[PDB]
């Protein structure tokens, strides 16, 4: 499918950026967990991010870390999560849904069938966190084979080689990382990225989203304005359903506010 | 791109976040630059000799084997500063830190050994040490907490996952995502991405090198095999390397059985675990059926690495080395066995490779072989779990 290229183009007609945010998958619950991405879509989500729970999580910072911890305590297994992506598409026929997987679990069952079964579920893109783009080739090809786009990472140090590659062999949106270190809402980009948005688009990268450090209405804005296609936020829509555990009623009023507010920032 | 080949046939690789890949190729290009240098080659035998207290002996044991024709030699690791072999190869990452000009330090450690040698190391050469540790194993690991911490060591109880060796691992790989600008990642086995296991196995071969130098000179030939026991794989690799090119030598790998391989209670990846990816590599694990990782257990603290080095797996796959387990209850006898005949106490993970020397002597006793274990630490930090476990039984 072109689910990222007709998404962006219609974007583009509306002068709008991208707001896509990241929820881990049965957090923290299944039944909870798809009332969760409802809300997030209803409220203004262009896109979806969604963790599988894995085991060791190594570019999570502790909000994400918790997310995933919760999911396990549901007893959420990467079968189920395929079934919720399922139901996921058979609901929402448009908005483009990426995963954020470790290797392990692409490789466990075999690196094709994974994909294989990403496109049978109506995945769009795979972002595999711990696999760099010298280690891309069997699953970037998996992902092209089955329809998938590889999402690739362009660091702020990124040199002009990586930039070549990165926008030769991805697809879908290039993942603009605002910062070093791990996922979290606590640590806050500090870097101007506009030089690496030009080299991207000069060299045809798939459109860029900010990504890492993202919890406010002004840094959707700023990535707009620095010439990115959107922003994602993860740690600060998890921190919500963290402080929320008790009260799903409260939980979904206050994501939908937060997503409405940030969706809100991407606008022209 | 890199300096070297990252992979040993289809095991190992550099399976990390992007914005880690240029510390690794950092680390490459100084320690590839530090092997050409003839004054960092002879700080670092300055350390290892003055410091550390090597050449290490090499003992033969004579009482053990008598009435067999076992000969059997112990490479005498335990004797080293810090009580086992892992002193060597954070003297030299100490150095390659300095090399780039680094001033802070960052290690995992599971049980307490490398924390501990990672400790010794920054207090001596002036680096700032922070440590992680699952939160499970600073509290069964108190003696060795307290060292690291007496030698000015930061140590980070680590809780997420399953709160052991592996989280302690990820912890250290989040922290050095954003500090490796100013902070080394001083890994403590022959495993993670490259060039770690290559690093690791060429800051440990002096152990190979002394056991056939030593040999040479008392027995006038090279051993029939060299056997080692096989967490990570820094020790064994460290007595494996310098004979892997005399290929008469058996290079025999010991991994831990735990409370048998059919129960699934054990730490042996390589034989009996499955490949795939973590830790920045390609290799054996202990995980589940979905790919889940999970933990190794052995009655020895020190061979809870969930994985094994590459190398292993690849000198495996050619048929180069062989790999065997012992149980919990065969390194226990070993143990006993070393103390009563020997008056060593040895490590009761380096007690898995004493094990299954013994099993090659009494299954074959009229089998002339010239053996030598690697004895890779001392056991006084075992006496109490040896202890629990005699009174459990009633033999005291
Ligand atoms: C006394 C001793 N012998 C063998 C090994 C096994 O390690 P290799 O296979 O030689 O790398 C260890 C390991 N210890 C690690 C993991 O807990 C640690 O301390 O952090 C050990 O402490
Ligand atoms: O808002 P934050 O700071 O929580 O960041 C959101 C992160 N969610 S994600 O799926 O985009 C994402 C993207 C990349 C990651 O690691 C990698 F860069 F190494 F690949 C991890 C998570
Ligand atoms: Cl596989
Ligand atoms: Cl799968
Ligand atoms: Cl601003
Ligand atoms: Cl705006
Ligand atoms: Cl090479
Ligand atoms: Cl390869
Ligand atoms: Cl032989
Ligand atoms: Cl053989
Ligand atoms: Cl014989
Ligand atoms: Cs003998
Ligand atoms: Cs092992």
């Amino acid at each position: 499918m072109e689910r990222y290229e007709n998404l962006f183009a219609q974007l583009n007609d509306r002068r709008e950026g991208a707001f896509v945010p990241f929820v881990t998958l049965g957090d923290p619950g299944i039944e909870q967990s798809l009332k969760i991405i409802d809300t997030l879509i209803d409220a203004g989500a262009d896109a979806l991010e969604l963790g599988v729970p894995f085991s060791d999580p190594l570019a999570d910072g502790p909000t994400i870390q918790n997310a995933n911890l919760r999911a396990f305590a549901a007893g959420v297994t990467p079968a189920q999560c395929f079934e919720m992506l399922a139901l996921i598409r058979e609901k929402h026929p448009t908005i483009p849904i990426g995963l954020l997987m470790y290797a392990n679990l692409v490789f466990n069952n075999g690196i094709d069938a994974f994909y294989a079964r990403c496109e049978q579920v109506g995945v769009d893109s795979v972002l595999v966190a711990d696999v760099p783009v010298e280690e891309s080739a069997p699953f970037r090809q998996a992902a092209l084979r089955h329809n998938i786009a590889p999402i690739f990472i362009c660091p702020p140090n990124a040199d002009d080689d990586l930039l070549r590659q990165v926008a030769s062999y991805g697809r879908g949106y290039t993942y603009l990382l605002s910062r070093s270190g791990v996922t979290g809402a606590e640590n806050r980009g500090a870097l101007p990225l506009h030089h690496l948005i030009e080299k991207l688009k000069e060299y045809h990268a798939a459109p860029a989203l900010q990504g890492f450090g993202i919890s406010s209405p002004e840094q959707v804005s700023a990535a707009v304005r620095a010439g990115a296609a959107g922003a994602i936020s993860g740690s600060a829509i998890v921190k919500i359903i963290e402080k929320n555990l008790a009260s799903p009623k409260q939980m979904l009023a206050e994501l939908r506010s937060f997503v409405s507010a940030m969706k809100a920032a991407s606008r022209a | 791109t890199t300096l070297l080949n990252p992979y040993f046939g289809e095991f190992g690789g550099m399976y990390v976040p992007q914005i880690l890949m240029p510390a690794l190729n950092q680390l490459e290009e100084a320690f590839v630059s530090a092997q050409k240098d003839p004054e960092f080659q002879a700080q670092f035998a300055d350390l290892l000799k003055n410091y550390a207290g090597r050449p290490t002996a090499l003992t033969k044991c004579q009482n053990i084997t008598a009435g067999t024709r076992t000969t059997l030699y112990l490479k005498r690791e335990d004797l080293l500063h810090g009580g086992a072999h892992k002193t060597n190869q954070v003297l030299g990452q100490a150095l390659l830190a300095k090399r780039m000009g680094k001033s802070e330090i960052i290690a995992e450690t599971g049980a307490g050994q490398h924390g501990v040698a990672s400790a010794l190391a920054s207090a001596l050469l002036g680096l700032k040490c922070r440590i992680y540790m699952g939160a499970k194993d600073v509290e069964r690991q108190s003696p060795n907490v307290f060292r690291m911490r007496l030698m000015g060591a930061e140590v980070i109880p680590v809780h997420s996952g399953s709160a052991t060796l592996k989280d302690a691992c990820n912890e250290a790989l989040r922290d050095w995502s954003g500090s490796y600008e100013t902070a080394h990642y001083m890994l403590g086995t022959a495993a993670g991405p490259h060039p770690y296991p290559t690093i690791v196995r060429e800051f440990q071969r002096m152990i190979g090198e002394e056991t056939k130098a030593q040999i040479l000179d008392k027995e006038g030939r090279l051993p029939d095999a060299v056997i080692a026991c096989v967490g990570g794989g820094s020790n064994a690799i460290g007595m494996f390397a310098d004979f892997i090119n005399d290929t008469s030598v058996g290079l025999i790998g010991v991994e831990p059985g735990g409370h048998g391989i059919e129960t699934g209670e054990h730490g042996a990846p390589l034989k009996h675990g499955r490949v795939g990816i973590y830790f920045g590599m390609k290799a054996p694990m202990m995980q589940t059926a979905d790919g889940q990782i999970e933990e190794s257990y052995s009655i020895s603290a020190g061979l809870d690495f969930p994985s094994v080095g590459p190398q292993h797996a690849y000198l495996n796959s050619i048929g180069r080395a062989d790999y065997v387990s012992i149980t919990d209850d065969e390194a226990l006898e070993a143990f006993k066995t070393l103390c009563r005949h020997e008056g060593i106490i040895p490590a009761l993970e380096s007690s898995h490779a004493l094990a299954h020397a013994l099993k090659m002597m009494r299954e074959q006793p009229e089998k002339e072989q010239l053996l030598v274990v690697n004895l890779a630490g001392r056991g006084d930090k075992d006496i109490f779990t040896v202890h629990d476990i005699l009174k459990a039984r009633g033999e005291i």
